[PDB]
RNA sequence: GCCCGUCGCUAGUACCGAUUGAAUGGCUUAGUGAGGCCUCAGGAUCUGCUAGCGGA
RNA sequence: UUUUACUUUGAAAAAAUUAGAGUGUUCAAAGCAGGCGUAUUGCUCGAAUAUAUUAGCAUGGAAUAAUAGAAUAGGACG
RNA sequence: UAUCUGGUUGAUCCUGCCAGUAGUCAUAUGCUUGUCUCAAAGAUUAAGCCAUGCAUGUCUAAGUAUAAGCAAUACAGUGAAACUGCGAAUGGCUCAUUAAAUCAGUUAUCGUUUAUUUGAUAGUUCCCUACAUGGUAUAACUGUGGUAAUUCUAGAGCUAAUACAUGCUUAAAAUCUCAGAUGUAUUUAUUAGAUUGAUGAUUCAUAAUAACUUUUCGAAUCGCAUGGCCUUGUGCUGGCGAUGGUUCAUUCAAAUUUCUGCCCUAUCAACUUUCGAUGGUAGGAUAGUGGCCUACCAUGGUUUCAACGGGUAACGGGGAAUAAGGGUUCGAUUCCGGAGAGGGAGCCUGAGAAACGGCUACCA
RNA sequence: GUGAACAGCCUCUAGUUGAUAGAAUAAUGUAGAUAAGGGAAGUCGGCAAAAUAGAUCCGUAACUUCGGGAUAAGGAUUGGC
């Protein structure tokens, strides 16, 4: 199968290197699992020492963070906006790490309003307790008059099974928007 | 290759084992256990050429199936049993117990100890670590695991095992001036004092030493065992003490009986 | 001599790469597969012989279908299998009418009767107990060794 | 290092999380680390703003095989240098030597500056290449 | 005295040589491409739950 | 407390093999044996040592051979 | 044991080779061959082809026994077959490939997997069984067969588990959320980890918060003794073990890996880079690092200090022969490492195989 | 317009619709074509015909007067949106 020795892939100074010691199962690779949206479908591999990986074929929620208040919400993925690798796994809408995704919010959004009740986007001194330092920022809040909220993918999928991940912010934010709005 | 080898053939056999070269083909392969597969003794090795009690390696099996022998204060029925250094072999049959330490040429000395110092044995505390859910833990020598030690026991250091509570009861750090084995190298079996510990960090650290005969040998740090401050060893020293004499003392020594 | 397969649905033979639980192929070696040629799954005029499971008897007994009938081997092991048998309830101590047979080889006719897994026995509920009761102590036993340790860090901490 | 932020993705350190919350004095958190072996993290490692995950202070490897010297012969791959060692190998049969070279690349941080000359120190590393293997710990642009 | 070369015979060795000679092996463009593996599906019949709904 | 080469010492360089200590295989090649008083309810010596010097490591030296200091002083100590 | 001698001449002194001479665990072969010890042995040519037979099976007290198998009120002993578990990845053989490849010495894993051994380690499980759940399970066994033929197996009737799948009991104490949760396993994010542990060095060990899981682990197991207390009951407690189990450590290992060192050849001087060559970013894949693979980007990387190419009747080394010293030649072969099982390639199981006395296809 | 194009094909302005006609559809002809399997066995001879063909990318030998041979040979792609 896919191998990862470097006895082929040709040495430094360019000499084509005879083979031997023919294919070794520890020197393996496998095809990607090329991680779809929506009706979650993981598969198990079987990987060296009898540990186990997870496949996950279209995913359609993940666990994303917030990072700025630790809340870390379970939500759906709607789709792929941005990748840094590939544009075809924009287009094809693929679920991998690093890849900019749209996720539903509506959790992040309630969790904002029964934990400040400062109306983000449209147990009684508590609030008042969480002070006046409840904005969050003008970039992540106008995101919610939409409902959907740029993230960022920071678990493995076909490594791991899941696709969580975090909501991006500050200069991160700027950054990704900046190339959403060059690339669109 | 495809998996680990379970033969082991002569001459590939650790030499301090003393085996005969044309007994066979092979020789005891030391399983799996605390100490190592070089620095081991097995049983069968302890029992059919160093206490000659057994003839044979089916002779050694039958002495080890009827709970005689023990190792550290468990039965340990296996035939290839890796004891090593500082392990105590117990039999309630010709009951004495041996320490396995090593004698000046290197070699697991037969050393015959005494019941009322058989229950602890020493341990050169090989790591310091916190383990699951905060609790700290020492791993020694011979990959035993204590939990909660003292907390000013650093790597280095040797720890008293009770071996039937198998917790510490004592402890002894590495500083200049302490008594230390040399359980490796060129000066493995030599016993003495530690005159100064070079870093050599990223290396490998250095330590000197100094025999009761005013001899100096630098050594490797991973192959020094304390046991003890000087004149005061917490275990009993073999019959030459690690003082590595010269072959014409030795030789001087021999033809001293006439 | 090649079987039919169950869902090959071909009128021919044809070969397959054949796994462990499957019909047809018994591995020799854990995880081995081979390849067999095995029957299709419609009938033909290729077929030596078919096999027929009745699952409706209507008219006169055929001369080996009924009034040949072997009984069952072996009865039921299992306490509550024979729970089931047998109708009855939980509280039944089910070791009494449990099936047995003889074997006259010497006029003795000794019973041989089978053993039965899962009896609630004093010894199982002793191996719980000695569980249960290994957990908490060394639960204990680690409770009190983190309050000394406690007290051992407090006590070398007083030194400042 | 003449606009970092020059790449398809976003440039930062691994798990170093800057609060738009709370109102720090710097806003720009810079994570570092001590190389080890007595080799003194440079200024430009402490105040720069380069990401480099290779950097042996800024980054994700560590130093912790061979320390090796060598002369700079090539810098024009990307934060990559090749070193030129020259040794004498001895020949017993004539009792004498020659003169023997191994070039090895080796990852250079934007802390430092280097061009050709300029012996340098490297110190081992998990592979981060190819071919690399060692990355750069001491300039030495002498 | 010693001696050199052509030519002629015998024997041996190697060379050039039309035959777009022949055979073997390595590498390789292009084309076809078995087989297992991953994957998009597919549903024999197999059994559980209330015509439906899950699982293999 | 520039950078090296070089050189001393030490750890290292598996065992077997080699050289080599001891030892009446009957001698020897070999082997790691064995030896000593009895009618034991046994005492004990050994299976050393040297060799690899390529390369790496630790360390003393600073001759020999190379390398750089301060010259448009952008120099050294407060 | 730092040795020479014969041969060019009519004679001489040289150069110079031929020849002699001695050794060879260095191969044949001829003649000869009484004794004791020791014992290489289809390597060279053909890693050419193979008839036949054997070379991997395995049961304790302690997984499963109704053999209609043996023996003098459940079997309790022995024990066929079978299920289950483990092993079969060790060993042994050969040297075909392989020239920076292997290998040797020496490093690293702060870059990973690790069955087994040894040590330590889990009071947190549940939204009408625990005095203990299901067949959704079946083998062997019984009976009916097919095939000329194979360690081919079909239909039918049972039957169990430490097989397969579910599934509780552990109070007590404990901190947050607004009655619930907080064990552990997985994933992500964040925080502490100082000068409250360690390293030369870490985003380390570890802890904490918020959450997440096609959902893990948290013995529904077995043997021998049965003891104690008491309301003498299917009462309540309590031994020694065996097996299994999550995590850490250890051991056996594995996989990459630092530096230096390989024979002849220029009648091989440029090589690599379109089809990855050198590096960067990100992803995928891996057990993990890594152009290992992919997308984008840059134009790099090696070389007269011999790259690249070609040859090897080249596996490398420990070592062997011969040797004043220096050297020369050999090493298929008793040990270590590698590779292969006719040539390739692919893969299942398994901790560990790209296994071949395992499978699949192609080629012969 | 297509197309590299004053190529071929269709069209605009302009011009022509002028060639003796009608009915049938035999052979043999003239001109244009197709053809199973084989593939030059036909024939003096591949005559005739067929095959190839544009463009982009790859790749290109002997020989040579070093300029060529060369579109050598031999391959892949091509539409629409
Ligand atoms: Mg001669
Ligand atoms: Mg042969
Ligand atoms: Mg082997
Ligand atoms: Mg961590
Ligand atoms: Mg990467
Ligand atoms: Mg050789
Ligand atoms: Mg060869
Ligand atoms: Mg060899
Ligand atoms: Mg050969
Ligand atoms: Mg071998
Ligand atoms: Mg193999
Ligand atoms: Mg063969
Ligand atoms: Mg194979
Ligand atoms: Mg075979
Ligand atoms: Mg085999
Ligand atoms: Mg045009
Ligand atoms: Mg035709
Ligand atoms: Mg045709
Ligand atoms: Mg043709
Ligand atoms: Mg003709
Ligand atoms: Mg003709
Ligand atoms: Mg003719
Ligand atoms: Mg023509
Ligand atoms: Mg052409
Ligand atoms: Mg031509």
């Amino acid at each position: 199968g896919i191998s990862r020795d470097s006895r082929h892939k040709r040495s430094a100074t360019g000499a084509k290197r005879a083979q031997f010691r023919k294919k070794r199962k520890f020197e393996l690779g496998r095809q990607p699992a090329n991680t779809k949206i929506g009706a979650k479908r993981i598969h198990s591999v079987r990987t060296r020492g009898g540990n186990k990986k997870y496949r996950a074929l279209r995913i359609e929620t993940g666990n994303f963070s917030w990072a700025s208040e630790g809340i870390s919400k379970k939500t759906r993925i709607a789709g792929v906006v941005y990748h840094p690798s590939n544009n075809e796994l924009v287009r094809t809408n693929t679920l991998t790490k690093a890849a900019i995704v749209q996720i539903d919010a509506t959790p992040f959004r309630q969790w904002f309003e029964a934990h400040y009740g400062q109306t983000l986007g449209k147990a009684e001194r508590k609030w008042a307790a969480r002070a006046a330092s409840a904005k969050i920022e003008s970039s992540v809040e106008s995101q919610f008059s939409a409902g959907r909220l740029y993230a960022c993918i920071s678990s493995r999928p076909g490594q791991s099974g899941r696709c969580d991940g975090y909501i991006l912010e500050g200069e991160e934010l700027a950054f990704y928007l900046r190339r959403l709005t060059a690339k669109k | 290759a495809r998996g680990p080898k379970k033969h082991l053939k002569r001459l590939a056999a650790p030499h301090h084992w003393l085996l005969d070269k044309l007994s066979g083909c092979y020789a005891p392969r030391p399983s799996a256990g605390p100490h190592k597969l070089r620095e081991s003794l097995p049983l069968i090795v302890f029992l059919r050429n160093r206490l000659k009690y057994a003839l044979n390696g089916r002779e050694v099996k039958a002495i080890l199936m009827q709970r005689h022998v023990k190792v550290d204060g468990k039965v340990r029925t296996d035939t290839t049993y890796p004891a090593g250094f500082m392990d105590v072999i117990t039999l309630d049959a010709t009951n004495e117990n041996f320490r396995l330490v090593y004698d000046v040429k290197g070699r697991f000395a037969v050393h015959r100890i005494t019941d009322e110092e058989a229950s602890y044995k020493l341990g050169k505390v090989k790591k310091v670590q916190l383990g699951k859910k905060g609790v700290p833990y020492v791993v020694t020598h011979d990959g035993r695991t204590i939990r909660y030690p003292d907390p000013n026991i650093k790597v280095n250091d040797t720890v008293k095992i009770d071996l039937a509570s198998g917790k510490i009861t004592d402890f002894i750090k590495f500083d200049a001036g302490k008594l230390v084995y040399v359980t490796g190298g060129r000066n493995l079996g030599r016993i003495g004092t530690i005159v100064h510990k070079e870093r050599h960090d990223g290396g490998f650290d250095l330590v000197h030493i100094k025999d009761s005969l005013d001899n100096t040998f630098v050594t490797r740090l991973n192959n020094v065992f304390v046991i003890g401050e000087q004149g005061k060893p917490y275990i009993s020293l073999p019959k030459g003490k690690g003082i590595k004499l010269s072959i014409a003392e030795e030789r001087d020594r021999r033809r001293a009986q006439q | 001599g090649f079987p039919m397969k169950q869902g090959v649905l071909l009128p021919t033979r044809i070969k397959l790469l054949l796994t462990k639980n499957v019909s047809c192929y018994r591995p020799r070696r854990d995880g081995e597969r081979k390849r067999k040629s095995v029957r299709g799954a419609i009938v033909g005029p290729d077929l030596a012989v078919l096999a027929l499971v009745i699952v409706k008897k209507g008219e006169q007994e055929l001369e080996g279908l009924t009034d040949t009938t072997v009984p069952k081997r072996l009865g039921p092991k299992r306490a509550n299998n024979i729970r089931k048998f047998f109708g009855l309830s939980k509280e039944d101590d089910v070791r009494d009418f449990v099936i047995r047979r003889e074997v006259t080889k010497g006029e003795k006719t000794y019973t041989k009767a089978p053993k039965i897994q899962r009896l609630v026995t004093p010894q199982r509920l002793q191996r719980k107990r000695h569980q249960r009761a290994l957990k908490v102590r060394n639960a204990q036993a680690q409770r009190e060794a983190a309050a000394e340790y406690a007290q051992l860090l407090a006590k070398r901490l007083s030194e400042r | 290092e003449l606009t970092v932020q020059s790449e398809r993705a976003f440039q930062k350190q691994p798990h170093i999380f800057n609060n738009p919350k709370v109102k720090t004095s710097k806003r720009t958190k810079r994570w570092y680390k001590n190389a080890g072996l007595g080799f003194k993290t440079p200024k430009t490692a402490i105040e720069g703003s380069y990401i480099d995950k290779k950097c042996p202070f800024t980054g994700l490897v560590s130093i912790r095989g061979k320390i090796l010297t060598g002369t700079v012969v090539s810098t024009k791959m990307h934060r990559t240098i090749v070193i030129r060692r020259a040794y004498l190998h001895y020949i017993p049969k004539y009792n004498r030597y020659e003169k023997r070279h191994k070039n090895v690349p080796v990852h250079v941080s934007p802390a430092f500056r280097v061009q050709v000359g300029d012996i340098v120190t490297v110190g081992q590393c998990r592979p981060i290449s190819k071919t690399v293997r060692f990355n750069v710990v001491k300039v030495s642009a002498a």
